[PDB]
């Protein structure tokens, strides 16, 4: 019953920088904790009572408020600080999370090197063609892959994935896959992805030419 | 003082699963022991917990009517009997204890299990290699697997520099696929082997793909 929403749902902040994230609950509870998930990893607890760091805390975290609006604040975000901050409130049943918030760690451009691999023979003979476009070690997250077959843009034939943020050089990577029938492989000869990147003055291409 | 739960996998739509949350390290019986869950890449949601001591539960009004929490305090452990599960109950499910009637709530937790709910059955992958055309790239593209998860290794561990396992995507056929890359000298392609080994848990699917220029 009761909502707990967080504010930023997601924040880029750089090493050392101030970092705030409000809580704020649809009905007062005057029981609120913080709790830090790093990725594939469980929840751990850091604030509770609105203000007292679990034991082992670093100093930097400390949290404030009253009634309904909460804040965590992280007074100079650490290089291993990055991880979704979820509020929780344990004063009134039901018990209830916040929609957590993800700090990630804002570093420099990186522009993307790419890289990409034809089908194998062996995925073609089963009757499917797989080609793979690879984005490595960049930064920001934002970035566009275009496919192009014989120099016609591709759409709804991809799925992309993208790593999350590096824990040593703060870089993402990506990969987008073109999936087609070996019989429509087989109709053509140009393949192409076509990359853009905030650090990159003009697209990056790279191409091969099937059974090449 | 550990946790540890047991128990998931994959059900059909519609059916039942029990999992486990071993305690170790503490008094099993005098502290709450909650369930919370979390859907791939989504939030944190509690699910109810029960007080190992006289068992009595507290369900979120959510799951009241299908899912039962239950502890055995000679064995230190407590249990999540669900029912009729449906897609949007799959989520990495964990264990943990609080304190409430003190300071605070979750201060240990488990690992996490994850419960996969779907119409898709075990299935390993194929695993096909994304061959290296100074700086190269090269890595294995491990598709057509279900449920999660897989591990991919590289060199049988002996290269973790540079590897990027992709997060897996779900494609239209219900079924997962991701790629492994690493980035290598371009000037090692012609003289150093480069093997990807793939393991599907699930289906104990074991592949050595090895990848050439």
């Amino acid at each position: 019953d009761i909502q707990m929403t967080q504010s930023p749902s997601s924040l880029s902040a750089s090493v050392g920088d101030r970092v705030t994230i409000t809580c704020r609950s649809s009905q007062s509870i005057v029981f609120l904790e913080w709790y830090q998930q790093k990725p594939g990893k469980a929840p751990k607890l850091l604030i509770y009572k609105v203000s007292n760091r679990f034991s082992g805390v670093p100093s930097r975290f400390s949290g404030s408020g009253s009634g309904t609006d909460f804040t965590l604040t992280i007074s100079s975000l650490q290089p291993e600080d990055f991880a979704t901050y979820y509020c929780f409130q344990g004063s009134q049943f039901p018990y209830t999370f916040g929609q957590g918030t993800k700090v990630e760690i804002k570093r420099t451009v990186a522009a993307p090197s790419v890289f990409i691999f034809p089908p194998s023979d062996e995925q073609l003979k089963s009757g499917t063609a797989s080609v793979v476009c690879l984005l490595n070690n960049f930064y920001p997250r934002e970035a566009k892959v275009q496919w192009k077959v014989d120099n016609a843009l591709q759409s709804g034939n991809s799925q992309e994935s993208v790593t999350e943020q590096d824990s040593k050089d703060s870089t993402y990577s990506l990969s987008s896959t073109l999936t087609l029938s070996k019989a429509d492989y087989e109709k053509h000869k140009v393949y192409a992805c076509e990359v853009t990147h905030q650090g990159l003055s003009s697209p990056v291409t790279k191409s091969f030419n099937r059974g090449e | 003082v550990q946790l540890v739960e047991s128990g998931g996998g994959l059900v059909q739509p519609g059916g039942s699963l029990r999992l486990s949350c071993a305690a170790s390290g503490y008094e099993f019986s005098r502290s709450w022991m909650n369930w919370v869950r979390q859907a791939p890449g989504k939030g944190l949601e509690w699910v109810g917990r029960i007080y190992p001591g006289d068992g009595d539960t507290q369900y979120s009004g959510k799951f009241k009517g299908r899912f039962t929490i239950s502890a055995d305090t000679s064995k230190n452990t407590a249990y999540l009997q669900m029912n009729s599960l449906r897609a949007e109950d799959t989520a990495v499910y964990y264990c943990a204890r609080d304190g409430s009637s003190w300071d605070w709530y979750f201060d240990v937790w488990g690992q996490g299990t994850l419960v996969t709910v779907s119409s898709a059955s075990t299935k390993g992958p194929s695993v096909f290699p994304l061959a290296p055309s100074g700086t190269a790239a090269l890595g294995c593209l491990v598709k057509d697997y279900f449920p999660e998860p897989v591990t991919v290794s590289w060199n049988s561990g002996a290269l973790t520099s540079g590897v990027h396992t992709f997060p897996a995507v779900l494609q239209s056929s219900g079924l997962y696929s991701l790629s492994s890359v690493v980035t290598v000298p371009s000037s090692s392609l012609g003289t150093q082997t480069y093997i990807c080994n793939v393991n599907h848990k699930p289906s104990n699917t074991k592949v050595d793909k090895r990848v050439e220029p």
